[PDB]
RNA sequence: AAUAGGUUUGGUCCUAGCCUUUCUAUUAGCUCUUAGUAAGAUUACACAUGCAAGCAUCCCCGUUCCAGUGAGUUCACCCUCUAAAUCACCACGAUCAAAAGGGACAAGCAUCAAGCACGCAGCAAUGCAGCUCAAAACGCUUAGCCUAGCCACACCCCCACGGGAAACAGCAGU
């Protein structure tokens, strides 16, 4: 009948991109790593602008949003029970099936029991024989302290939310109950300090809007992007939050009075935002710089 | 098309006529020098069977592998005189030529 | 500088020495701005410009003109004769 | 310095940008080219540059070069087959002359990926054995396993020292 | 040889050798507390003693392996062909891998420069006179090697019918 947007449809990934943003000063940051002595070649003013171009292609490409997706079901299946070798050893086995060409996820890692039960390994158990025996570079086979939560506080006192996230990335699936936990917590940290521009011209900050929106707390990023002279980014999320909530006041408000542009903010500022007082001054300041521009 | 013997394929110069049915071929191959990564000309002596004895010390022919060898040294054949000595054709346009002149212009037959 | 005394020499080399100062230009006031290879008589000097962190691995007494120009990070290669002055 | 003119050529790094990677019907490749003549530079450019990249690529590739044998250059191809190939180079610049063999007689990429993948399956991750080999010796290395005796000292239970000791 | 340094001269510059500084191994001197781990005759010289191959309803199979040594030394690698062996027996096969054939494969000495039959054709008879080599043949000397390991040897006469002779280069030991 009628679908809700997923995360990867073009329509979603298009408003993401763009309200996520490029920056190469900030996307292709000097990296603190062994140097080398640099290369220098002479360019003319097309030359220039074409490196310049490749640089862009490259960066869309370091800006691939990750997939989103919902957490991973606990894996309890039994394969056999032989109660024969109950009480036949002390510690229990762990097979993994080590064949290089197969996915890991439809590799079979099972685990005989001291009761004789033969069971597929759960999730975490997988993942941890994964890396045992694929080892992955940047993936620890023990969870590293730094992800809890008094270690987190830590790096997000130093604004270092993007670290996280790239350690997140690094340690566990996008479908692990650790990996979802740590980034909603992570993006909780930046809606409470209204640190949004942490995330900006990075693969995170569309992974970030799709929690707000799904989870109808928009008001923080929304006062952001006006603060910053970003309507355009601002008028999408409040269109991005109507397509993702069509049966709700702000999306009706919108279509009885045709709301387009900066009018779409104010229908959602009255009717659905928390905030509602906190937008329409912030926004009514925005006009007024804007009109003194113009005059 | 299977053989025993290494080397299936090989181009090189008649340096010997004097055995019955038999020419003295040297081939030369491209070997790296691995100090210096300058290739140099590394050369080895076939002997290939040449039953017409149309051989001429200094043409260059093709030789061919036999399925297997048919004396202690002989594993090859004679498979295609490619230069004639002194009579080449050249085969970009079929006429004979004498160094880097033609003999016939490619003209005369359009 | 020459003279018959130690201290006499000193004086008059540091002294004179002020007034035929080189500049000499620095990339990022770290390196040179490029690899530098000469030879002066019989002494050959190869430089390589280096990026930040690699340090002065340089013969002792070019490390030491270094620190007066300012050169944090140089690679260089001393061959041939080995004598100070040149 | 380097002795001789462009000694970029005798290089590792020049010798590997080639990329005219024969198939295996190919067995010799004879180059007949002219000394002089403004229309066979091309030619004397490809035997200067590009021939020892193609041997390096093609180590069992039989390469001869033949001088001022014919008015014009040319490379023919011998393949295992039997068959015969004439390029004609005249007038062609070294560039396209190692275009042309490569897309009569060379690879194609998809081709030499395929082969570089089935080189990655000798080498597989969970096997342990000498660094030569394998990227780990024993499990040991593998954090979360009983670490080796010679930098963790096992527990006196888990030794034989003591085991022997009780039992006798 | 390096980031180099010391040393030729009455002095300077250049060239050049030697040595210093760095990192390992063995042995010697002097000295030395514990724990864990790795490694562990100088000698292909001679060996006391003990042990190191049994299994199994008799047949067979195994003792041809493992373990040892480094004397000798381009038998190790690739291709072709094809045995034995494994897949219960067959696989017109796969795996594994001999012999044979082709190719490849250490160092030093050229005051080792010639080797002396080292080639080819033919069904055969036999005919031709060639074959290798300064791009290093032939020769002498040195050395186990390219180490997931491999090659060679197994008291000596390369071999082992035979002979000399009575064997730890299996472990421990002298
Ligand atoms: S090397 Fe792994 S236990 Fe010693
Ligand atoms: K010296
Ligand atoms: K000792
Ligand atoms: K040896
Ligand atoms: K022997
Ligand atoms: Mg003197
Ligand atoms: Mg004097
Ligand atoms: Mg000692
Ligand atoms: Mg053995
Ligand atoms: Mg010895
Ligand atoms: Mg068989
Ligand atoms: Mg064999
Ligand atoms: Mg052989
Ligand atoms: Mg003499
Ligand atoms: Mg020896
Ligand atoms: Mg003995
Ligand atoms: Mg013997
Ligand atoms: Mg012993």
């Amino acid at each position: 009948e009628t679908k809700k947007p997923t995360f990867m449809d073009e329509e979603v990934q298009s408003i993401l991109t763009k309200m996520t943003g490029l920056n190469l000063q900030k996307t292709f940051k000097p990296a603190i790593q062994e140097l080398k002595p640099p290369t220098y070649k002479l360019m003319t003013q097309a030359q220039l602008e074409e490196a310049t171009r490749q640089a862009v292609e490259a960066a869309k490409v370091r800006l691939k949003m990750p997939p989103v997706l919902e957490e991973r079901v606990p894996i309890n299946d039994v394969l056999a029970e032989d109660k024969i070798l109950e009480g036949t050893e002390t510690t229990k086995y762990v097979f993994t099936d080590i064949s290089y060409s197969i996915p890991h996820r439809e590799r079979f890692i099972v685990v005989r029991e001291p009761s004789g039960t033969l069971r597929k390994a759960s999730w975490e158990e997988r993942d941890r024989m994964i890396q045992v025996y694929f080892p992955k570079e940047g993936r620890k086979i023990l969870t590293p302290i730094i992800f809890k939560e008094e270690n987190l506080r830590t790096m997000y006192s130093q604004d270092r939310h993007v670290d996280v996230l790239n350690l997140c990335f690094a340690q566990f699936e996008p479908d692990s109950t650790e990996y979802i936990k740590v980034h909603h917590k992570t993006y909780e940290d930046i809606d409470k300090r209204g640190k949004y521009d942490l995330l900006r011209s990075t693969r995170y900050f569309g992974g970030m809007v799709w929690y707000f929106v799904n989870n109808k707390k928009i008001d923080g990023l929304l006062i952001d992007q006006i603060q910053r002279d970003l309507i355009d980014d601002a008028t999408n999320l409040v269109q991005l939050y109507h397509v993702l909530h069509p049966d709700g006041q702000s999306a009706q408000g919108a279509k009885d009075q045709a709301a387009e542009g900066i009018n779409l903010i104010k229908v959602f500022a009255k009717t659905e935002a928390q905030k509602g007082a906190y937008i329409e001054l912030t926004l009514q300041t925005y006009q007024e710089a804007l009109s003194r521009h113009s005059a | 098309v299977r053989s025993s013997v290494h080397a299936r394929w090989i181009v090189g110069k008649v340096i010997g006529t004097k055995m019955q049915k038999t020419a003295k071929v040297r081939v030369t191959r491209l070997v790296l020098d691995p100090y210096l990564l300058k290739y140099f000309n590394k050369r080895k002596t076939y002997f290939a069977h040449d039953a017409l004895q149309q051989c001429t010390v200094g043409d260059i022919v093709l030789l061919r592998a036999l399925p297997v060898p048919r004396a202690k040294h002989v594993k090859h054949e004679l498979a295609e005189i490619v230069f004639k000595v002194g009579k080449v054709i050249d085969p970009v346009t079929g006429k004979p030529c004498a160094g880097t002149t033609y003999l016939e212009s490619p003209l005369s037959s359009e | 500088g020459k003279a018959t005394d130690r201290m006499d020499a000193f004086r008059k080399a540091k002294n004179r020495a002020v007034h035929h100062l080189h500049y000499i230009e620095r990339y990022e006031d770290h390196t040179i701005f490029h690899d530098i290879s000469l030879r002066f008589k019989r002494t050959h000097i190869k430089m390589k410009k280096q990026p930040k962190g690699y340090g002065l691995r340089c013969h002792r007494a070019i490390i030491t003109i270094c620190r007066l120009i300012g050169i944090k990070d140089m690679y260089a290669k001393v061959s041939g004769s080995i004598n100070m002055l040149s | 310095p380097m002795k001789g003119r462009f000694p970029i050529r005798r290089t590792l790094q020049y010798l590997s940008q080639g990329n005219v990677v024969f198939k295996d019907s190919v067995k010799v490749m004879t180059v007949n080219y002219n000394t002089h003549g403004e229309l066979g530079e091309g030619a004397r450019k490809f035997v200067f540059f590009n021939i020892p990249q193609i041997q390096y690529k093609n180590p069992w590739v039989q390469i001869m070069m033949f001088k001022n044998m014919t008015p014009s250059p040319f490379l023919r191809f011998y393949l295992d087959s039997g068959e015969q190939v004439l390029v004609d180079v005249e007038t062609k610049s070294n560039k396209e002359i190692m275009e042309h063999i490569r897309k009569i007689l060379g690879k194609n990429e998809e081709t030499l990926r395929e082969e570089e993948e089935e080189k990655k399956q000798l080498s597989h991750p969970a096997n342990f054995g000498p660094r030569k080999y394998c990227l780990r010796e024993c499990i040991c290395e593998v954090e979360g396993q009983v670490p080796c005796p010679s930098l963790v000292p096992l527990p006196k239970e888990m030794r034989g020292k003591y085991k022997a000791a009780l039992k006798a």
